[PDB]
RNA sequence: ACCAAACCGAUGCAAACUCCGAAUACCCAGAAGUGCCGAGCAUGGGAGACACACGGCGGGUGCUAACGUCCGUCGUGAAAAGGGAAACAACCCAGACCGCCAGCUAAGGUCCCAAAGUUGUGGUUAAGUGGUAAACGAUGUGGGAAGGCUUAGACAGCUA
RNA sequence: CCUAAAGAGUAACGGAGGAGUACGAAGGUGCGCUCAGACCGGUCGGAAAUCGGUCGCAGAGUAUAAAGGCAAAAGCGCGC
RNA sequence: CAACGGAUAAAAGGUACUCCGGGGAUAACAGGCUGAUACCGCCCAAGAGUUCAUAUCGACGGCGGUGUUUGGCACCUCGA
RNA sequence: GCUUGACGAUCAUAGAGCGUUGGAACCACCUGAUCCCUUCCCGAACUCAGAAGUGAAACGACGCAUCGCCGAUGGUAGUGUGGGGUCUCCCCAUGUGAGAGUAGGUCAUCGUCAAGC
């Protein structure tokens, strides 16, 4: 219900796509971690920002 | 070399896709030719331009014989 | 002997099918026909290539053991690598023993050295084509269509319609009001 | 030197030169073919060139297809002149090539002297080749 | 007896061909959350700038030459230090408020220069290949699937 | 028109073509009709004029380049 | 007013006798990148060599090396 | 519930071709050009007045896949994002996914009204 997402690659050179897919679930800087609810739409931006973000479910 | 001419684009094409909201008079397709033909709610310039008589939403289907393409407006 | 192995293929897709080929060397395939479903499967590449030099490979009726389970099938179409030439997919047609099927069969000509536009006025063979298409039923398909060029003076064509097939054997183009010729004889090239 | 009768415009672009050959990449009318295996383009100069040194080996009846026409035109600018002013004049006709693609046919011959024949024109042409027979399918 | 419109079947090519036809991008509507407490828009005060560079992808031009030239779209430099690539604006990692003789990592690395495995298991290479290259040539060597002859005597030698 | 990367826009002394007009009817409206081409027969024309018949569906046409359109024909004729 | 957002109603040349303000934003020399060209090798072998492809040459085609000629570009230098 | 006629929905899985078939009513052909109207000539077309004939043609219905048209599954090409290589080109992970061809399908399916059966 509950998905852990942390950041592990620094934001620098993304694609400002990819830039506010991070953004809009709270990551701000390297190893941080925030616990958001398991939505389809939240779910699709940490899908889209793959290769930066580490789930820990 | 005896080439270096062109003209200057003039902007046609979809201006409101399917699904929008149309007051009347706004302009819908810009064309050269009949390549999409006037359904219900909808005229034809003098330029071949869609236009909008009515307020709803665009419908864009194809029907009938000759397999035309129509644009059209229905209630919102 | 006709027999080939196979087993269920369950997934699918460009990056399954592309592992299968690179790793476990084995061959996508499909098994549709008769009034069934398609089933997909999956079947070894040392082993479809071994059966693929035998000259009535897609003229005889072959015995496919999926899994556990048998069934009577024919090589139907079959996909190549363009440039490498092995076989990348391959897909079969059942056999219901009261439908038709159609089918290419091979062509041989015989006794061309006792041709008599060749001995007498010095002529050359040229094949047109070596297969054909026919439609019979299974019980009667033949492994290959025997024509004959002993009696062929210079310059004469063979068509279709010039060749004698087995019993309960359509030849399809001919049926079609189309008979393309087979061969014919021609003076040397200079 | 093939090239084509008339064309609708002089000249055209570069391009680009991709893919495999998925048309044209079986023996369709022979019995034994030269096919390609590696990408380039052939200028008609070398087309000719392996075909003269292919007929010349058989010499005794045998027929001789050629699967490739060269209908690219290419340019070159003269030497010693600027960039610029203008596209450079039509030179030569290429045919693109691809892996895969059948070059030459042939029938009427022994297996083994197409062997000998193909390897005589294989040596005329800036890309890699192989020798295929016919398959029924 | 050479040539043959036109038709039939097979068979290729097209920036200025199309019976077809994506992925993305784009326009609209509705929804949860995040936004550094804002993002958007409007109206006013003050500007600077209108010589760009390279790298990836899609192209024209050239010779699919140039650290060449001209466009589209991203990234970096310009205006960005620190670690790596020996040195090396534009490549990889990462964005410096200040101090510490504290710890964990990224790229890249662990025999000595020079911080850290002369670490463990199974193979390959003999070329200092590693540590610059093409058509083509060769009983270099490892692995694999099949073939042709063969105690009616095979292959090399030797005698007619 | 292409380059131009399936919304718009997009450069080069890049690849190809046109314009600097015409029409008082070649405009409006009501009514009516379908082309090019092939073949067969027919007085001189004869491969090709005018005529009759069959097939055809746009391969014709559009004042003028090319692109996009054209059966309620936007193509052709007549009255006002 | 086509130099087509049209400086005026009204306008061509020389300078090796020349002068000033600037530029390696831009040429000539030499350097750099490239290597079409040039030079040097190699691959295939129709043929010449009385017969014999390779003693000696080698058509039609193909693959490279070097920076060496004619070029291409315009990166350094116009307070030499 | 069936046949005929008129108007639509939908634009080939609905079309073309072949064969059979209908006239009691409807329809068409049909008879005639006095009258209304007509032909750059002509009752061919348009129009009018009709009732001897015929379903010949046209039209409707019912059959056949021969041509056409639809058309899977599977595989292949291409492709967004991230990463590689021997980098004019391709490969890997993930998402997406044709065109052509093959098995096969198709001789349509509906609504309102008026006359009959
Ligand atoms: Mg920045
Ligand atoms: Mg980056
Ligand atoms: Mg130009
Ligand atoms: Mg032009
Ligand atoms: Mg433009
Ligand atoms: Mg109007
Ligand atoms: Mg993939
Ligand atoms: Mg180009
Ligand atoms: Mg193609
Ligand atoms: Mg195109
Ligand atoms: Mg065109
Ligand atoms: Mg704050
Ligand atoms: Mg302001
Ligand atoms: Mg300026
Ligand atoms: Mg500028
Ligand atoms: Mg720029
Ligand atoms: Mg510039
Ligand atoms: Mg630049
Ligand atoms: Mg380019
Ligand atoms: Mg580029
Ligand atoms: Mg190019
Ligand atoms: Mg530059
Ligand atoms: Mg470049
Ligand atoms: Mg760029
Ligand atoms: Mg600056
Ligand atoms: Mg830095
Ligand atoms: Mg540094
Ligand atoms: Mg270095
Ligand atoms: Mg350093
Ligand atoms: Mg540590
Ligand atoms: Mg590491
Ligand atoms: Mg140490
Ligand atoms: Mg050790
Ligand atoms: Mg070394
Ligand atoms: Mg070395
Ligand atoms: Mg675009
Ligand atoms: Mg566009
Ligand atoms: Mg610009
Ligand atoms: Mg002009
Ligand atoms: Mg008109
Ligand atoms: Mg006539
Ligand atoms: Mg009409
Ligand atoms: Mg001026
Ligand atoms: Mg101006
Ligand atoms: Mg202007
Ligand atoms: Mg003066
Ligand atoms: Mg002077
Ligand atoms: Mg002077
Ligand atoms: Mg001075
Ligand atoms: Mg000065
Ligand atoms: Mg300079
Ligand atoms: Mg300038
Ligand atoms: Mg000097
Ligand atoms: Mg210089
Ligand atoms: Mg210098
Ligand atoms: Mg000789
Ligand atoms: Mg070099
Ligand atoms: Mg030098
Ligand atoms: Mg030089
Ligand atoms: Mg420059
Ligand atoms: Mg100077
Ligand atoms: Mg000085
Ligand atoms: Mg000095
Ligand atoms: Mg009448
Ligand atoms: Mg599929
Ligand atoms: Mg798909
Ligand atoms: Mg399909």
């Amino acid at each position: 219900a509950t998905v852990k997402v942390t950041l592990v690659k620094s934001l620098n050179g993304r694609l400002a796509n990819h830039k506010a897919c991070v953004k809009g679930l709270g990551l701000r800087r390297i190893n941080h971690t925030v616990e958001v609810q398991d939505t389809p739409e939240n779910r699709g931006m940490i899908n889209k920002a793959y290769y930066l973000l580490r789930v820990e479910g | 070399t005896r080439n270096g001419r062109d003209s200057e684009s003039k902007r046609l094409g979809v201006k409101l896709f399917g699904g929008q909201a149309v007051k009347a008079g706004n302009i819908l397709v810009r064309q050269r030719g009949t390549k999409f033909h006037a359904g219900y709610g909808v005229g034809l310039g003098k330029d071949h331009t869609l236009f909008a008589k009515v307020d709803g939403v665009v419908k864009f289907e194809t029907k009938g014989a000759f397999g035309r393409k129509y644009v059209s407006i229905v209630a919102a | 002997d006709f027999i080939l192995n196979a087993q269920v293929r369950s997934d699918l897709g460009k990056g399954a099918s592309r592992r299968l080929r690179r790793n476990a060397g084995l061959v996508p395939a499909v098994v549709y026909g008769g009034d069934k479903e398609p089933q997909s499967v999956t079947l070894e590449l040392r082993e479809i290539a071994k059966l693929l030099e035998n000259e009535a490979a897609f003229s005889h009726v072959i015995a496919l053991n999926v899994g556990g389970a048998k069934e009577t099938v024919l090589i139907k179409a079959l996909q190549r690598h363009p440039a490498k030439g092995f076989v990348m997919h391959a897909d079969f047609l059942r056999v219901v023993a009261d439908h038709k099927l159609t089918a290419h069969v091979p062509l041989h000509f015989i006794n061309e050295e006792v041709a008599v536009g060749v001995k007498q006025a010095g002529g050359e063979i040229s094949h047109t084509i070596s297969e054909v298409e026919v439609s019979c039923l299974p019980k009667d398909l033949p492994e290959f269509i025997e024509v004959d060029m002993a009696k062929v003076e210079l310059g004469q064509i063979v068509h279709l319609s010039d060749l004698k097939a087995p019993k309960g054997v359509e030849l399809v183009q001919l049926a079609h009001g189309n008979d393309l010729a087979v061969a014919n004889i021609h003076a040397s090239r200079v | 030197m093939l090239q084509p009768k008339r064309t609708k415009f002089r000249k055209q672009m570069t391009g680009h030169n991709r893919g495999l050959a998925h048309r044209g990449s079986k023996v369709s009318f022979g019995e034994y073919a030269l096919k390609a295996t590696s990408r380039g383009r052939l200028t008609a100069r070398q087309i000719e060139s392996a075909r003269r040194a292919l007929t010349r080996h058989v010499k005794r009846g045998g027929k001789i297809w050629i699967r490739v026409f060269p209908d690219k035109p290419v340019t070159k600018k003269p030497l010693e002149v600027r960039m610029g002013k203008g596209k450079g004049g039509v030179e030569y006709w290429v045919a693109q090539i691809q892996p895969g693609k059948v070059l030459y046919e042939i029938e009427g011959v022994s297996e083994e002297l197409a062997r000998e024949a193909f390897a005589l024109a294989a040596a005329k042409l800036p890309l890699a080749t192989s020798f295929v027979k016919r398959t029924v399918m």
